RNA sequence: GCUCGUAGUUGAACCUGGGCCUAGCCCGCCGGUCCGCCUCACCGCGUGCACUGGCUGGGCUGGG
RNA sequence: GAUUAAUAGGGACAGUCGGGGGCGUCAGUAUUCAAUUGUCAGAGGUGAAAUUCUUGGAUUUAUUGAAGACUAACAACUGCGAAAGCAUUCGCCAAGGAUGUUUUCAUUAAUCAGGAACGUAAACUAUUAGGGAUCGGACGGCGUUUAUUUUUGACCCGUUCGGCACCUUACGAUA
């Protein structure tokens, strides 16, 4: 129940029935694949191109319009993250985290959520390891983190 | 209560239900379209939209992001569907 | 978190029986769920479910059994393990029922003695 | 004292092509009776909302 | 060649929310110390006293200055943080929660052996089934006040998620 902090949270976006027409929101497949094409080449996460498709385009999921999903699409032209997006951010805000403690250290707290946000990173590590995703053997330190950043 | 039609909830009392609580789950949000009265241009908005959405040009607005329903702009019509 | 989604639903009708309601609405569906009161309606205990999508099952029960259960390990039976079997979880051998997997499907013990077929026992209601 | 965490433990649902027989009807084909046609004749053709039987011809549906 | 998209996950974005954390800064009184005046006989404590300070003037009155501490009243049957804990304003720095979304990989998950980070006291003791409150979103609106009229906010009401706690009932229990 939200993994780490105590809090339940019903916080969840719904996804509506019929996985095929709706048929006034018009415009072709092929068309949405190439915009979603077009933004993975600008270097957008599959995530914010989903978010870019709700803001502008007539869109309800890729997965209703095209057989399959944005990430499954982007590996399908080889267009994908190096690693999954995800984990990325994860990452990410790891370095940071250790960036803050580097600059100031007494901070206790802030120590802590580098704890957490570390053992959840090795939590998502070992299950992309396992579904083949990532190369057997990966460190997530300073030593590595920080030649990863982006 | 001790018996009901679990199957066949009223239309009211399944519309009052919170979302991930109706009888199959489905949203409630709806899409809109929006014009501005100096331009013939149909821009199509989510209701609960993040993005600051403009119009095929001219750096207007549409609406404005919040915590729920995207604010829709001054004046400016819209159809729901 | 119970994996068993089947003791998750087994739960929730004892509770109803308990407390007198007249349907229920069994959050996460399965197949097994569906054969289990596929038995019980059977042999009258429930009278009518359905399975609506989003799935969830409405049951309207009747008002007529006492208890549901699964066995956890689900030990595999003889027959001639089968009568004993019977005789330990029943409070009689005329009142209820054991649900067995069998390989000719799920069905009742009496119907596992007509088709002469043995297998693991999953749950019993009575 | 609380949180993270490894050996370990429990680990969601979703997943039975071809041929043969058979009954009912239709559409069509074919043999005969009647009637008509044409042929000098022999003969053949049309001929089942006129009659009768056949078709392992075609189509739909049910059962094995 | 690629299932339901889970009423379990992790992430992204938007408006936010918080007396959560770090660093700086800004104040507020009060206490002590010192100075300048007006002093002019006690002042301080205690149940009474005494030690002590007191014509070089104590305590008191007024005005400044410094230092260290803490953040009254608001302050709650509340808020935030995992815990100890956290209350002056403003700025910076990351982080976190919930909600909404027209957001993505699709088992990643649950539990803890080993281990790892944070740290004078005690003394009376699958639902319950809803309702009344409460705060954080999101939506809706007959209306009062902003409002010179649109925003927007305050108040009232309804729907919906989420969460600290109350009472009733146990659905029971059981040591
Ligand atoms: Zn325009």
């Amino acid at each position: 129940g939200r993994l780490h902090s105590k809090g339940k949270g019903i916080s969840a976006s719904a996804i509506p029935y019929s996985r095929n027409p709706p048929a006034w929101l018009k415009t072709t497949p092929e068309q949405v694949v190439e915009q979603i094409c077009k933004l993975a080449r600008k270097g957008a996460t599959p995530s914010q191109i989903g978010v870019i498709l709700r803001d502008s385009h007539g869109i309800a999921q890729v997965k209703v319009v095209t057989g399959n999903k944005i990430l499954r699409i982007l590996k399908s032209n080889g267009l994908a993250p190096d690693i999954p997006e995800d984990l990325y951010f994860l990452i990410k805000k790891a370095v940071a985290v250790r960036k803050h403690l580097e600059r100031n250290r007494k901070d206790k707290d802030s120590k802590f959520r580098l704890i957490l946000i570390e053992s959840r990173i090795h939590r998502l590590a070992r299950y992309y390891k396992t579904v083949g995703v990532l190369p057997p053997t990966w460190k997530y330190e300073s030593s590595t983190a920080s030649t990863l950043v982006a | 209560v001790l018996a009901v039609d679990l199957l066949n909830p009223s239309p009211a009392s399944e519309a009052r239900k919170h979302k991930l609580k109706t009888l199959v789950p489905a949203p409630r949000s709806f899409f809109m379209d929006v014009k501005c009265p100096g331009c013939f241009t149909i821009t199509t908005v989510f209701s609960h939209a993040q993005t600051v959405v403009i119009c095929q040009g001219c750096t207007n607005v549409l609406c404005q992001p919040t915590g729920g329903k995207a604010r829709l702009t001054e004046g400016c019509s819209f159809r729901r569907k | 978190v119970r994996t068993s989604v089947l003791h998750d639903a087994l739960n929730s009708i004892n509770n109803a029986e308990k407390m007198g309601k007249r349907q229920v609405m069994i959050r996460p569906s399965s197949k097994v769920i569906v054969k289990f009161l596929q038995v019980m309606q059977r042999h009258g205990y429930i009278g009518e479910f359905e399975e609506v999508d989003n799935g969830k099952i409405v049951v309207q029960l009747n008002g007529r059994l006492n208890k549901c259960g699964v066995i956890s390990p689900r030990y595999n039976v003889r027959l001639a393990e089968l009568e004993k079997w019977v005789t330990k979880l029943l409070p009689a051998r005329q009142f209820g029922y054991v649900i067995l997997t069998t390989s000719a499907g799920i069905m009742d013990h009496e119907e596992a003695r007509r088709k002469h077929v043995a297998g693991k026992i999953i749950g019993f209601f009575y």
